[PDB]
């Protein structure tokens, strides 16, 4: 049912520095002018994150499952719409209920259901060269969604599918860990200029999402676009992404005047 | 319960094919099967064939393969049988029956109680 | 219109509130009752069309041919029914739904089966031939206004209960006064005024030196509201 | 399927009369053997119901029994309708094999 794609180069993955990113907000908690010890699971500063990247160029095309372990720092950098949904699961088939969020350029769909799901999933976009515009043409992600014990669906927005080349301009910082069955998601997104790895900086993520899935994830996959104008036909376009993993850690957090966590010290990354 | 009635009579020639389908009535339609039997000019009858909704596979007559089909739809509360293999002696009146069911506990009666009033055809 | 009899549908509610207290308290049902269960305190919903013998006779731990042949049942949660003549019952009679008269095997506990497969009731392989000492498993009942109490349909619902949240009860909010407050999970005492400060959306409680919890979110009209403490 | 013979094929007899009538299969089946009433281009009715009683509605008229595969039934006060052809036909199997048919013959 679905494609398996090739003109794909084969390459080693990138490595780049997480800074000071991969903070978020411990809790719902209001708290001001004050630095306040939190021993959650965090990206360590100055991690060695994994760079995945997708390009036209060698045609790269970055989408292998990756482990989850305690808990996933992604982010990703684009303009073009490439790097869409996530899948989340013990084994990523239907043997068990798997979880999958898909952003297919309509809405947001998330679901649970013993999921058969491509080794190569995709959300192809093809160029109607008639109406002179790109839009949502191929998916399948999955062969069956069997047993399906959760739906939930965003409403209707319009994604701009357009392909699109030079400096990203929006970096899409994401949190995703798993407490007790719950998925939770923290969230942030900034304006940025770059073909590189993440920017340097400080922000802290808001819990946005809180889903009651019961789903024990071992490993997950990240979900590209397949541009076209065969199984050769598959444009990678440009846009990239950075997967680091949380650990406990104690970090002292600032807040300022109005509750923002505007800093923070890890306090396992250097005597000082 | 479902008094079934038929097409009109066919006026063709043998080796043709006739077109026979029953309209329900009463009620109790998907359940026991729809059956045809056929009725000898002069006398005699046989059974044909039949077919309960509810199941969708039916059963038939060894004397009659090759000459009946026999289908029903409970979402259309119509009997259908098409006629084949059809030659001068199957000159006959074909008729619906319903094959109601009373069941005496353990014990059950399939009868053509309701019948249709049989469409004949005119090879000879 | 409610699933026929062999034509279940066990719908799963999960992920909302419910309301059972208002379900049970209608004056409209003409049965209810609970096993190891509340409605008061206010998941699974099968719900159905059976004639009035079945449903006395299909319930939690009630033995009977019937039961073990169309749904058994032992379970936690409440069976509730209300009379259904004057929607099923026609005139002619409604036939459209089966009762079993023969079968296999009996049903495990909370577990119910619609199949209309040919059984050869000990003795004859029917194999798609009429019913001679083997049987279509299934007959209908005409449900027809002009009927009694066991034979009028109902409409059933076997109410598994976990994953459905009750309603909150929620009072005024008063302010200015010494009040022993409960703001969705905190609790405490003090008196309550409003505050000057402004919390993130996603922020619903505010914390002191010593990390007591004072300041909330209102949860109906979210504004920060001050929470200092009693002489 | 179950071989039924019926016989008288011409009775002698008319309206108001006692007219008797039989039919025997070959397999011994009590209730399974039973009548139907003929007309062509008629709807039939069935008249005897497992052995017993009558599924026409008829008040009685007719009675019988079987012993073996041999049975019996006669109507103490013959009417028009049993100038139609009654067949007697054996449920139990398939194809559902019906006797030869008989009627009351007036000439
Ligand atoms: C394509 O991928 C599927 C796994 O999703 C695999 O079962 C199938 O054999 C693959 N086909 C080819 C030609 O590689
Ligand atoms: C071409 O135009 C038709 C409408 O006539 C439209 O449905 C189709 O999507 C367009 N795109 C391509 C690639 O042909
Ligand atoms: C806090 O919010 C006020 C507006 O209510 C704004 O003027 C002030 O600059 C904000 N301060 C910080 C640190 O965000």
């Amino acid at each position: 049912q679905c494609v398996n794609l090739t003109t794909r180069t084969q390459l080693p993955p990138a490595y780049t520095n997480s800074f000071t990113r991969g903070v978020y907000y411990p809790d719902k908690v209001f708290r001001s002018s004050v630095l306040h010890s939190t021993q959650d699971l965090f990206l360590p500063f100055f991690s060695n994150v994994t760079w995945f990247h997708a390009i036209h160029v060698t045609k790269r095309f970055d989408n292998p499952v990756l482990p989850f372990n305690d808990g996933v720092y992604f982010a990703s950098t684009e303009k073009s719409n490439i790097i869409r949904g996530w899948i989340f699961g013990t084994t990523l088939d239907s043997k068990t209920q798997s979880l999958l969020i898909v952003n297919n350029a309509t809405n947001v769909v998330i679901k649970v259901c013993e999921f058969q799901f491509c080794n190569d999933p995709f959300l192809g976009v093809y160029y109607h060269k008639n109406n002179k515009s790109w839009m949502e043409s191929e998916f399948r992600v999955y062969s069956s969604a069997n047993n399906c014990t959760f739906e939930y669906v965003s409403q209707p927005f319009l994604m701009d599918l357009e392909g699109k080349q030079g400096n990203f301009k929006n970096l899409r910082e994401f949190v995703f860990k798993n407490i007790d069955g719950y998925f939770k998601i923290y969230s942030k997104h900034t304006p940025i200029n770059l073909v590189r790895d993440l920017p340097q900086g400080f922000s802290a993520l808001e819990p946005l999402v809180d889903l009651p899935i019961g789903i024990n994830i071992t490993r997950f996959q990240t979900l590209l676009a397949l541009h076209r104008s065969s199984s050769s036909g598959w444009t990678a376009g440009a846009a990239a992404y950075y997967v680091g993993y949380l650990q406990p850690r104690t970090f002292l957090l600032k807040y300022n005047e109005n509750g923002t966590i505007t800093d923070a010290v890890d306090c396992a990354l250097d005597p000082l | 319960q479902v008094q079934l009635v038929q097409s009109g009579a066919e006026v063709k020639k043998p080796g043709s094919s006739v077109k026979v389908s029953c309209k329900a009535s009463g009620g109790t339609f998907s359940i026991y099967a729809i059956t045809w039997v056929r009725q000898a000019p002069g006398q005699g009858l046989e059974w044909m064939g039949g077919i309960i909704p509810i199941i969708g596979t039916a059963n038939y007559a060894q004397k009659f393969q090759g000459r009946v089909t026999i289908t029903a739809d409970k979402s259309t509360s119509t009997a259908y049988m098409e006629l084949s293999s059809l030659r001068s002696e199957d000159t006959a009146v074909y008729y619906c029956a319903r094959d109601f069911r009373y069941c005496s506990s353990t014990r059950c009666y399939f009868w053509f109680d309701p019948w249709g009033q049989g469409t004949l055809v005119t090879v000879s | 219109r409610f699933a026929s009899v062999y034509a279940w549908n066990r719908k799963r509610i999960s992920n909302c509130v419910a309301d059972y207290s208002v379900l049970y308290n209608s004056a409209s049902f003409s049965t209810f009752k609970c096993y190891g269960v509340s409605p008061t305190k206010l998941v699974y919903a099968d719900s159905f069309v059976i004639r009035g013998d079945e449903v006395r006779q299909i319930a939690p731990g009630q033995t009977g041919k019937i039961a073990d042949y169309n749904y058994k049942l032992p379970f936690t949660g409440c069976v509730i029914a209300w009379n259904s003549n004057n929607l099923d019952s026609k005139v002619g009679g409604n036939y459209n739904y089966l009762y079993r008269l023969f079968r296999k095997s009996n049903l495990k506990p909370f577990e119910r089966d619609i199949s209309t497969e040919i059984y050869q009731a000990g003795s004859t392989p029917c194999n798609g031939v009429e019913g001679f000492n083997c049987y279509f498993p299934l007959q209908s009942y005409g449900f027809q206004p002009t009927n009694g109490v066991g034979y009028q349909p109902y409409r059933v619902v076997v109410l598994s209960f976990a994953t459905v949240c009750g309603p909150k009860k929620s009072t005024n909010l008063v302010k200015n006064k010494c009040v022993n407050f409960n703001f969705n999970g905190l609790t405490g005492t003090g008196v309550l005024t409003e505050s000057n400060k402004k919390f993130l959306p996603f922020q619903q409680f505010g914390r002191d030196i010593a990390d007591t919890t004072d300041a909330v979110r209102d949860p109906q009209t979210l504004e920060i509201l001050d929470i200092t403490p009693c002489s | 399927d179950i071989q039924m013979t019926q016989s008288p094929s011409s009775l002698s007899a008319s309206v108001g009369d006692r007219v008797t009538i039989t039919c025997r299969a070959s397999q011994n089946i009590s209730s399974y053997l039973n009548w139907y009433q003929q007309e062509a281009g008629k709807a039939p009715k069935l008249l005897i119901y497992a052995a017993s009683s009558l599924q026409s509605g008829v008040p009685s008229r007719f009675s019988g029994s079987g012993s073996g595969t041999d049975f019996t039934l006669t109507i103490s006060s013959l009417q028009p309708e049993d100038f139609a052809t009654y067949y007697c036909q054996q449920s139990y199997s398939t194809p559902r094999t019906f006797g030869q048919g008989t009627k009351v013959d007036i000439k």
